């Protein structure tokens, strides 16, 4: 099978060749073709979200995530009329560094490869669409905390029926738990 | 010009706590206000709590529950070994039976009864009882 | 109350208020304990039995007395939660 | 407060929670970028580089726009101002009060006012020598300043 | 009111605070596309603006600046942009 779109860590392509295959019959598209050849992906996952539904998860290098963000909505689409049934975002690989303990010559971390801020981004582009306008995080009782994003209110019409696959995936390769809500006009 | 913000916060619960009112504002949010919140929170004195995020230094929305006398801060943060924390037991709570004193030592924020049951000392945050 | 073996060692047990969770002392003589009445579904006759609130002498002497008792009065089910 | 009045005045700027650029900016990072060089390069601040960007190109932060901030951008391009902006305004300040005050000598006034203002320069000037913005030999002297500003 | 509700205040109440002191702070002010007539193009002056703009094809004043708005000139059509 043709992986020609797919860079890795050195080796493993471990039977994803379904995305790759399914952009290579979105080669010879309508208007596609400008802005689709010279970027690619790096891994994806087939998640369980939800009841019985599934939910697939898309992992892009940084410039070219900002490069696939400009032509997203148009690429989803046809991308889940292909795969249907299944709903398709696009996440960053985001490289998280660790905490450096008082255990050669190490260079300072960047602040954004730390996991706060990556958890923040990767919980922005999950959404794409719509905008995050606000957060909400609640401790409930038990040491627990429950995040609450506020989505803009003017992507509910395109964005309404994915926030429970939001909530999975971002429970999923995350580990907290979030609910979103689209509040009035401010 | 605001030295100590886990200060404020205090007073601030303090203050509206003795009003009578059912929930505070807390204005300027940090972790130590969120874990010395925690530690009163799962000791019962408080409700639930919510932090609210913009991009400075966030806020927090404490539900209040009635069970609350005093919750001061102590003004800097004293060295406490664990053979001095019967002194600050004594001068700091009404009694052997009830109220807290939170420190911070290497294994978190906590308080004393667990910091003796860890084997651990630290510095005085405050006390609540 | 409740020494190590298991008895209640207490003159008594005071109210607390049903607004602000205060003790409601032996020497507080503005403090009130009003029930309300409650009525059937069907014809709004009164059944025989009532809903209790008590009120510390603090919160009745600031005037949020009137608020408070609303307020409980709609967490009670009485009378509207939308008024 | 202020540092040398008697105002605790609260006014300043609110930034926006949403750090997005608008869909309605159609302007990218490095025209935006020439702007700020020719806006540079006419003889303008960074302040007023971003008051004229604000005011009649819909550029509400360039931070959000470029990724990075005025002085930065005119760093990079080598042609950031030798002082910093805010101590050279203090200095302007005070060569204009010192120049009023020796022909009116009887303005006491004028004469606090300059003190308040050279204690500003002062503390300003040491915060950038300690960040390697001024040199560690630096010093405000009154008496060669004037042929420094204005 | 001892049970006010900090947390999720009416919209009202939070138009009617300081841009500060709201439970996220938002600006007052707002971009918009202005239009003069005798000319095509519009221009996109910010609310609150200092400078004295001007319509780059058309040398003629849009905006006069004010203690706190701009103050538009004679007859020109804006349109709140983005809200």
């Amino acid at each position: 099978s043709a992986k020609i779109v797919k860079p890795n860590g050195e080796k493993p392509d471990e039977f994803e060749s379904g995305i790759s295959q399914a952009l290579l019959e979105l080669e010879m598209n309508s208007d596609l073709k400008a802005q689709l050849r010279e970027l690619n992906i790096t891994a994806a996952k087939e998640i369980e979200v939800g009841g019985g539904r599934k939910a697939i998860i898309i992992f892009v290098p940084v410039p070219q995530l900002k490069s696939f963000q400009k032509i997203q909505v148009r690429l989803v689409r046809e991308l889940e009329k292909k795969f249907s049934g299944k709903h398709v975002v696009f996440i960053a690989q985001r490289r998280i560094l660790p905490k450096p303990t008082r255990k050669k010559n190490k260079q300072k971390r960047p602040r954004s490869r730390t996991l706060t801020a990556v958890h923040d981004a990767i919980l922005e582009d999950l959404v794409f669409p719509s905008e995050i306008v606000g957060k909400r995080i609640r401790v409930k009782l038990d040491g627990s905390r429950l995040i609450k994003v506020h989505l803009d209110k003017a992507q509910q019409n395109n964005v309404e029926h994915k926030v429970e696959t939001f909530s999975g995936v971002y429970k999923k390769l995350t580990g907290k738990d979030v609910n979103f809500e689209f509040p009035e006009f401010q | 010009v605001r030295m100590n913000v886990l200060a404020d916060a205090l007073k601030s619960i303090n203050n509206a706590e003795k009003r009578g009112k059912r929930q505070v504002l807390i204005r300027p949010c940090s972790k130590v206000i969120v874990r010395f919140l925690t530690v009163m929170m799962k000791h019962g004195y408080i409700g639930e709590f919510e932090i609210i995020d913009d991009h400075r230094a966030g806020k927090i929305v404490v539900n209040l529950t009635g069970r609350l006398n005093k919750c001061g801060v102590i003004s800097p943060r004293f060295d406490v070994q664990l053979k001095d924390l019967e002194k600050w037991q004594n001068n700091l709570l009404p009694s052997r039976q009830f109220g807290f004193i939170v420190l911070t030592t290497s294994a978190g924020i906590m308080d004393h009864e667990e910091a003796r049951r860890k084997h651990t000392g630290g510095k005085i945050l405050g006390f609540f009882f | 109350m409740q020494n190590d073996a298991g008895e209640f060692v207490d003159l008594y047990v005071p109210r607390k208020c049903s607004a602000s969770n205060r003790i409601i002392g032996a020497k507080d003589h503005a403090s009130i304990q009003m029930n309300v009445a409650e009525v059937d579904k069907v014809t709004g006759r009164f059944n025989g039995q009532f809903k209790t609130y008590a009120i510390c002498g603090a919160i009745r002497r600031m005037g949020e007395s009137d608020d408070s008792i609303l307020r409980l009065a709609k967490a009670d089910g009485i009378v509207s939660k939308n008024f | 407060g202020r540092m040398h009045a008697p105002g605790k005045g609260l006014s300043q700027s609110a930034l926006p929670y949403r750090r997005s650029v608008p869909t309605w900016l159609k302007l990218t990072s490095d025209d935006v970028k020439e702007q700020i060089y020719k806006l540079a390069k006419k003889g303008l601040t960074p302040s007023q580089i971003g008051v004229i960007l604000r005011d009649s190109h819909g550029v509400a932060q360039v931070r959000f726009v470029t990724g990075n901030k005025i002085l930065r951008i005119l760093k990079s391009k080598g042609l950031a101002p030798d002082l910093p902006e805010d101590l050279y305004h203090l200095i302007k300040k005070a060569v204009a009060v010192r120049k009023h005050l020796e022909r009116n000598r009887k303005d006491k006034d004028a004469k606090f006012r300059l003190i308040l203002i050279e204690s500003r320069i002062h503390r300003l000037a040491r915060y950038y020598k300690t960040k390697r913005v001024l040199p560690p030999n630096w010093k405000y002297e009154s008496s060669t300043a004037s042929a420094l500003v204005a | 009111p001892l049970a006010k509700d900090l947390l999720h205040p009416s919209p009202e109440e939070e138009k009617r605070k300081h841009k500060k002191k709201r439970l996220v702070q938002s600006p007052n002010s707002y971009f918009m596309d202005v239009k003069c007539p005798g000319c095509y193009k519009i221009t996109t002056v910010f609310s609150h603006a200092q400078t004295v703009v001007l319509c780059v094809g058309c040398s003629t004043v849009l905006c006069q600046p004010t203690g706190g708005k701009a103050r538009l000139t004679e007859g020109c059509s804006f349109r709140r942009k983005q809200h």
